């Protein structure tokens, strides 16, 4: 047969590097008076839970509690410019309030594209073609979803 | 339950 | 062989855009609770987006039982993942 399928539906990311990779967790519990945000009690249970499952899967987990926005970008840039050559991939988790397209650090808004841009191929080359996983536990607005029933 |  | 700079991201959101997310003060938020429960059961066995679809199903069946403000009682939460992935992702043990 002259036409080989070049996009096999079974194709998988190669997950056979030396390390699994970094998982960062940004746990935001308390906020500046200037932000006017209520304290997210229960989030440490979320953090401890994520750190456990991510360790079970092989990641190196770095959990930060209540960092400022500048410090979040500092730890993001630190991950962005690291050597991911023998990592399978990269995870980044954010536990905060948010809205629009931004989450809150301890003191200030952070657009989610600020979290993601430093890992785009043109900036973090050692991750090109590797999965980059971002998890946002945050409000994205203030609508409520109603309950409906199949008929 | 809380809102966040 | 070139890729987009935007390739192979997956954005996993606890709720849909514009909408609230819900959190238990003892057990943590609905989404992370269910994500970790699915990861515990199938992290090393299933494709990551099938897990997220399971998480989607689990959070979808919950209902706000009681809320510091009662206008969210009986309300729902639908999570949503945005995939820019190009292959199947597994965390099979290594």
């Amino acid at each position: 047969f002259y036409k080989r399928e070049m996009f096999d539906p079974a194709e998988e990311y190669k997950m056979n590097h030396k390390r699994r990779g970094l998982a960062l967790i940004f746990n935001q519990k308390r906020f500046d008076w200037k932000l006017g945000l209520k304290t997210r009690n229960g989030t440490d249970k979320d953090r401890d839970n994520l750190e456990r499952r991510f360790q079970e899967l092989g990641f190196e987990v770095k959990a930060y509690n209540d960092l400022s926005a500048e410090e979040v970008l500092e730890k993001i840039q630190e991950a962005s410019t690291a050597d991911h050559s023998d990592a399978d991939c990269f995870v980044c988790v954010f536990l905060s309030h948010g809205e629009d397209g931004h989450v809150y650090a301890n003191d200030a808004k952070i657009e989610i594209q600020e979290l993601t841009n430093l890992f785009k191929g043109d900036k973090c080359q050692s991750l090109v073609g590797k999965p980059k996983i971002f998890i946002i536990q945050a409000c994205r607005g203030d609508k409520l979803d109603d309950a409906v029933t199949p008929m | 339950v809380e809102i966040d | 062989y070139t890729l987009p700079a935007g390739a192979d991201f997956i954005m996993c959101y606890s709720t849909a855009e514009g909408y609230y997310s819900y959190r238990e003060t003892v057990n943590g938020s609905w989404y992370i609770q269910d994500l970790c429960e699915m990861l515990k059961k199938y992290g090393s066995e299933l494709e990551f987006t099938e897990i997220l679809t399971l998480v989607n199903r689990k959070v979808s069946l919950r209902s706000v039982p009681n809320c510091k403000d009662p206008a969210a009682i009986g309300k729902k939460q639908m999570p949503c993942f945005a995939s820019m992935l190009t292959k199947k992702l597994y965390f099979r043990p290594k």
